[PDB]
């Protein structure tokens, strides 16, 4: 049977993505709209 | 006693208490210079924003180390909107980390709710219109009605 180790390391490399955990900030998301544009126009408007 | 400069905003009420070797006329002449010098800034609607009193029992002080014994003293409590700043300060520090919800997780522990964190910082917002509302002057300008609208 030419014979390997009876000990196998590898076992853990079935552990999955990640990797890591989280971040999660307590209760608001700010910045994360990266700074597109968020109006129209602009100067000088209307009047009737 | 408290550090909102006195310069940043206006009086609307002082009372003033005098106490030993005091003179009513006296008084009077020291609060006409107070009243002249309108550096010292007040709220438009109330001319009449001071109140004296005048007793005669000196002012004794509890005894250690070196400290002045002097024969007349003042006490003065006084309502200005300078404070507002403060105001303006604590609900901002407040707001800063109650966005994050830092400790809050102590205090609903003890069965307090977001709602009344909520509703006290509504009346603080509140109460800062309400120093400004007050500090807002008695005259909202004016214009010459000979000019053309058109």
């Amino acid at each position: 049977d030419r014979v390997q180790s009876k000990i196998g390391s590898l076992d853990n490399i079935t552990h999955v993505p990640g990797g890591g955990n989280k971040k999660i900030e307590t209760h608001k998301l700010t910045f994360r709209e990266n700074a597109k544009a968020k109006t129209d126009h602009g100067a000088e408007i209307v009047y009737k | 006693m408290v550090k909102c400069d006195p310069r940043h905003g206006k009086y609307m009420a002082c009372c003033l208490l005098y106490r030993g070797d005091v003179v009513p006329k006296d008084v009077n002449a020291a609060i006409a210079t107070i009243k002249t010098k309108r550096s010292i800034q007040f709220v438009d609607w109330c001319p009449t924003g001071f109140k004296v009193g005048i007793n005669y029992q000196p002012p004794t002080v509890v005894p250690g180390g070196d400290l002045a014994k002097v024969q007349r003293a003042v006490c003065m409590l006084s309502n200005t909107t300078a404070i507002a700043e403060a105001w303006a300060r604590l609900d901002h520090k407040f707001d800063l980390m109650y966005a994050k919800r830092a400790f809050v997780h102590w205090y609903v522990g003890e069965g307090m709710e977001e709602g009344e964190f909520s509703e006290a910082r509504e009346d603080m917002a509140a109460l800062e219109k309400d120093y400004e509302e007050v500090g807002v002057d008695s005259v909202e300008g004016e214009g010459e009605e000979e000019g053309e609208e058109y």
